[PDB]
C-alpha cells in the first residue's frame, strides 16, 4: 500500500529450479559443494563426540566440549549448502 | 595455480598487490568473508602479537621500578591476574578500549571502499616518502606481524607448560 | 587390469585412485617403521616403551599418556600434525574430482627433483607395486604379532 522497506543488499530469491541460486546461502556463496561436504561430515563427527562427551551432564563441565556440541545442528546447514552448491556446478 | 601450494588453485579473493601475498589461502576463506576485513584483522592481529612478544622477552630482561614489589614470581601470564586485582589492566583495557572505537569507524570507512587496511597514518617520523621503500616496510610488517603471531603463541605456551618465561626456558 | 569383483563401477575411479595411493604411502610407512624399530631405537624409548613390539607401542605410549605423562605425547602429536595435514590437503583430492589439472597422487613434492629429472614414466609404477606390498606386508607383520609376541625380524629369523 507504501513501499515496504528491505535493508540493502536485499536480492530475488525465489527459484524454481532444481536447486536454489547460491545467493540463498549469503556469505557462503563462493564456497564449493566438496568443502560444504567435508565441513559437514567434520562438523557432524566433532559435534557427536563432543556431545557424546558430556551426556551425563554435571555441574562442572568442560566449556569446549560444549561449544563443539553446537556443530551437529550446524552440520545439518552444511550439507544442505553442500547438495545446493553440488547441483549449483560449485 | 597457487605459489605456496603447487597443487591447489590460485585463491580468487588473494590479488599479487595485497602486501604479503603468497597465495596462501587453502580453505578459501577469502571467499567467504570480505577481503578488506580479513586485511584489517590480520594487520591488527599483526601489531598486538609484535607487541606481546616483545613484551615477553623485556619481562624477562627487566622490570619497570616497584612491579618486582606487586609480583614476586609470576612472569608471562600469571602478572595479568595480580594486576587485575589492581587498576593495572583495568587502565590499559580502557585506554585500548577508546582507541580501538575509532579503529571501529576507521574500519566502517575501510569497508565502505574508502579507506585502506591498516591505514591509521600515523608517519610522525620520516620513513615512509619514497613509495618504494614504502612498499618493503609493508611487507616487512606483515612478515614480522605473522612471525610474531606464531612467537607470541608458543612463548605463552611455553610458559603454560613450564611456567619459566620465554627468555629464562632457553637458558634452562 | 585386475578388478574382477568390479569395484571401480560402485565409485569414482579418481576417489578411488588418490585412496589407493595414500594407503600405499600410509603402510610404505608403516611396513618400514616396524622393521627400522627393531634394527634401531631413537634415544630414550627404552624407559617409556620396554621391549614393546609395534602395535603395543601404541598401547603403551597411550597408557602413559593416559596419566599425565609430558614424555609420552607422541601419539596426539603425529595425529595432529597428520590431521593439519590432511585438512589443508583436504580440496586437492575435490578440485581432481571436479576435473582439476592436478592428478591422483600429485602434490608436486619433488625437494631433490629425482623424478624431475628423468622422465617420470616409470617411478609412478614403482611407487604404486611397492606400496600394494607394502598394504599386504603391514597387514602380514601385524597380525601375526597379535598370535606370536615377535616382530618383523624375530618372526623372519626363526620358524615357529
Ligand atoms: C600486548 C602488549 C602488552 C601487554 C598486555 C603488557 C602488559 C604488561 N606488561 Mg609488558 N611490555 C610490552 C607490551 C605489553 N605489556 C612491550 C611492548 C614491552 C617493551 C618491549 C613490555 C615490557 C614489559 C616489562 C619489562 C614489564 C612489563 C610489565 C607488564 C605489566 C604491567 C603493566 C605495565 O606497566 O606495562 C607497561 C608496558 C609498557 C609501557 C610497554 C608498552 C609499550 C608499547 C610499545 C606501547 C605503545 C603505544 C603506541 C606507541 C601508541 C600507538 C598509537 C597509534 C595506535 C596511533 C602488564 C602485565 C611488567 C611486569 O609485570 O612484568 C613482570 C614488567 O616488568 N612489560
Ligand atoms: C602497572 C605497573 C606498576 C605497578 C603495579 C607498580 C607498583 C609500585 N610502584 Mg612502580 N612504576 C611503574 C609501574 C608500576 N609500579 C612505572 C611504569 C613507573 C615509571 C617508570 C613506575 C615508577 C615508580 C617509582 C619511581 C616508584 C614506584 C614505586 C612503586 C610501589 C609503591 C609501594 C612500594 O613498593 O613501597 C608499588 C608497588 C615506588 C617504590 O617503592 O619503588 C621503590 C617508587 O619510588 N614506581
Ligand atoms: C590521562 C589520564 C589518566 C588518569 C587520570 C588516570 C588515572 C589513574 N590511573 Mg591510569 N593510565 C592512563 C591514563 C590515566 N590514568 C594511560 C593513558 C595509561 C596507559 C595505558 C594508564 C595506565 C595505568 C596503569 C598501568 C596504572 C594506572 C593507574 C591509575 C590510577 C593511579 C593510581 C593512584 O592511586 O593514583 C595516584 C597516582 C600516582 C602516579 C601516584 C603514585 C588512577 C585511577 C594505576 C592503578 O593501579 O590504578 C589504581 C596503574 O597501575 N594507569
Ligand atoms: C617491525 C615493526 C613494524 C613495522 C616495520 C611497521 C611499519 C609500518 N607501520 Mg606499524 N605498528 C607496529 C609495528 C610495525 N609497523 C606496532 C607494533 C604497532 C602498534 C603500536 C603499529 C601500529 C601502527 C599504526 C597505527 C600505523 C602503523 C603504520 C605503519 C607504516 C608507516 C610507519 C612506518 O614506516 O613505520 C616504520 C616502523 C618501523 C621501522 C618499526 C620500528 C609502516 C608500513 C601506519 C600505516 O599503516 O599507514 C601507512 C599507521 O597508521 N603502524
Ligand atoms: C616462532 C615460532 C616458535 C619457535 C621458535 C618455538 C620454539 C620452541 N617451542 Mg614452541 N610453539 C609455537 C611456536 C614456536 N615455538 C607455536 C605457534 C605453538 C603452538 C601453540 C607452539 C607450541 C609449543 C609446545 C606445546 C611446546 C613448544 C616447545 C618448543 C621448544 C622445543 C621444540 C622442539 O625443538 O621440539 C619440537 C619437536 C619437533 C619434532 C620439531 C620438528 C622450542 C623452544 C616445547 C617446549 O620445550 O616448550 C616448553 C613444547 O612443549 N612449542
Ligand atoms: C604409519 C607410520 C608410523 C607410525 C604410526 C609410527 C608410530 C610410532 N613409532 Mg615408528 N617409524 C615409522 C613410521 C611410523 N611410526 C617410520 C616410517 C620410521 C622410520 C623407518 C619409524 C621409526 C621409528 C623408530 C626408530 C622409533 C619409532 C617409534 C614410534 C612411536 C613414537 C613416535 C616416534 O618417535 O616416531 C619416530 C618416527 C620417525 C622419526 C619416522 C618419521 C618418518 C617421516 C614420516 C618421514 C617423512 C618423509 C617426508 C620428507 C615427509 C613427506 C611430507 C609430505 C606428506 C608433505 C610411535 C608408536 C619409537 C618407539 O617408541 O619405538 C619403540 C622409536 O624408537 N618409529
Ligand atoms: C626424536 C626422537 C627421540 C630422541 C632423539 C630422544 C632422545 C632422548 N630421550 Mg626419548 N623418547 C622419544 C623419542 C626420542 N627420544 C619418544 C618418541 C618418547 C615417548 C613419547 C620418548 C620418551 C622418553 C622418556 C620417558 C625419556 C626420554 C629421554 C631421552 C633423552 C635422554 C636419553 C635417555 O634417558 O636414555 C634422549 C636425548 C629421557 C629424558 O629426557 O631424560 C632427561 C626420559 O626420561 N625419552
Ligand atoms: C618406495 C618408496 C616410494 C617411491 C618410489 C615413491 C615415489 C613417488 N612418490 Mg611417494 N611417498 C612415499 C614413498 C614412495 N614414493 C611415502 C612412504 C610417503 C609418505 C611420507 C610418500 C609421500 C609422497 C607425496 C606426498 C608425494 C609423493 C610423490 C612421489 C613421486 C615423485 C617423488 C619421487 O620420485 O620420489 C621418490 C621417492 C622415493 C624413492 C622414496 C625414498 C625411499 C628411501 C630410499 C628410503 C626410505 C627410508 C625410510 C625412512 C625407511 C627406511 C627403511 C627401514 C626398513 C629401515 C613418485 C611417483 C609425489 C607425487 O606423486 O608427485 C610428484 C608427492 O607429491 N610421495
Ligand atoms: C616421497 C619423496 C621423499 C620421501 C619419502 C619416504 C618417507 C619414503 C619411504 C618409502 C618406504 C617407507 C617404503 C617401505 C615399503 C615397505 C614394504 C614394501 C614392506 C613389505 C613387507 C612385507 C612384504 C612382509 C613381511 C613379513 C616379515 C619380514 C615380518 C613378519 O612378522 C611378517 C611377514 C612374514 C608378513 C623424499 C624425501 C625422498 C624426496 C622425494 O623427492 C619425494
Ligand atoms: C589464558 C590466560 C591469559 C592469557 C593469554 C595469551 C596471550 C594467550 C595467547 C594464546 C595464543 C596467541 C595462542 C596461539 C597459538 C598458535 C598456534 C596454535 C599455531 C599453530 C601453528 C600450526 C598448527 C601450523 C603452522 C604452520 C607450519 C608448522 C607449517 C606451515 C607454516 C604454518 C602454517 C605457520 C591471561 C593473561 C588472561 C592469564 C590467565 O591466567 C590465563
Amino acid at each position: 500500500f507504501s513501499p515496504v522497506p528491505s535493508p540493502e543488499g536485499t536480492k530475488e530469491t525465489y527459484w524454481e529450479t532444481k536447486a536454489p541460486s547460491s545467493d540463498v546461502l549469503g556469505i557462503g556463496a563462493g564456497v564449493s559443494s566438496g568443502n560444504f561436504a567435508a565441513a559437514s561430515v567434520f562438523a557432524a563427527l566433532v559435534g557427536g563426540y563432543c556431545t557424546g562427551q558430556v551426556i551425563p551432564l554435571t555441574v562442572e563441565p568442560n566449556p569446549l566440549f560444549l561449544a563443539g556440541s553446537f556443530l551437529l545442528p550446524y552440520s545439518w546447514a552444511l550439507h544442505v549448502a553442500a547438495w545446493i552448491q553440488k547441483n549449483n556446478g560449485k | 595455480m597457487s605459489e605456496s601450494v603447487p597443487f591447489l588453485k590460485k585463491p580468487e579473493a588473494l590479488d599479487s598487490s595485497m602486501a604479503g601475498y603468497a597465495g596462501f589461502d587453502p580453505l578459501g576463506l577469502s571467499s567467504i568473508a570480505d577481503i578488506k576485513f580479513l586485511q584489517e584483522s590480520e594487520i591488527k592481529h599483526c601489531r598486538i602479537a609484535m607487541l606481546a612478544a616483545a613484551g615477553s622477552i623485556a619481562q624477562d630482561i627487566f622490570t619497570f621500578p616497584g612491579v618486582s614489589k606487586v609480583v614476586g614470581t609470576a612472569k608471562m601470564t600469571g602478572v595479568h591476574d595480580v594486576l587485575v586485582k589492581q587498576g593495572a589492566m583495568g587502565q590499559i583495557l580502557l585506554w585500548t578500549s577508546f582507541l580501538e572505537v575509532f579503529g571501529t569507524i576507521a574500519l566502517l570507512e575501510t569497508l565502505d571502499g574508502k579507506r585502506a587496511p591498516g591505514d591509521f597514518k600515523f608517519d610522525p617520523l620520516g620513513f615512509s616518502k619514497n613509495a618504494e621503500t614504502a612498499k618493503r616496510y609493508q611487507l616487512s610488517e606483515i612478515k614480522n606481524g605473522r612471525l610474531a603471531m606464531l612467537a607470541t603463541g608458543g612463548m605463552v605456551h611455553g610458559y603454560f607448560i613450564t611456567g619459566k618465561g620465554p627468555l629464562e626456558l632457553l637458558t634452562n | 587390469g585386475f578388478d574382477p569383483l568390479g569395484l571401480s563401477t560402485l565409485c569414482n575411479v579418481e576417489w578411488l585412485r588418490e585412496a589407493e595411493i595414500k594407503h600405499c604411502r600410509v603402510a610404505m610407512l608403516a611396513a618400514a617403521g616396524s622393521i627400522a624399530q627393531d634394527l634401531y631405537q631413537f634415544p630414550g624409548v627404552e624407559k617409556i616403551v620396554g621391549s614393546a613390539k609395534m602395535t603395543g607401542v601404541h598401547d603403551k605410549i597411550l597408557a602413559a599418556a593416559s596419566t599425565g605423562d609430558y614424555k609420552a605425547q607422541a601419539m596426539s602429536q603425529i595425529l595432529f600434525w597428520t590431521s593439519f595435514l590432511e585438512i589443508v590437503t583436504l580440496p586437492a583430492v575435490f578440485e581432481t574430482m571436479n576435473g582439476g589439472p592436478r592428478k591422483p597422487g600429485v602434490f608436486f613434492f619433488d625437494p631433490l627433483g629425482l623424478g624431475k629429472g628423468d622422465k617420470m614414466g616409470e617411478m609412478e609404477l614403482k611407487e604404486i607395486k611397492n606400496g600394494r606390498l607394502a598394504m599386504i606386508g603391514v597387514g602380514g607383520m601385524v597380525h601375526h604379532y597379535l598370535l606370536t609376541g615377535k616382530g618383523p625380524i624375530q618372526f623372519l629369523s626363526g620358524i615357529p
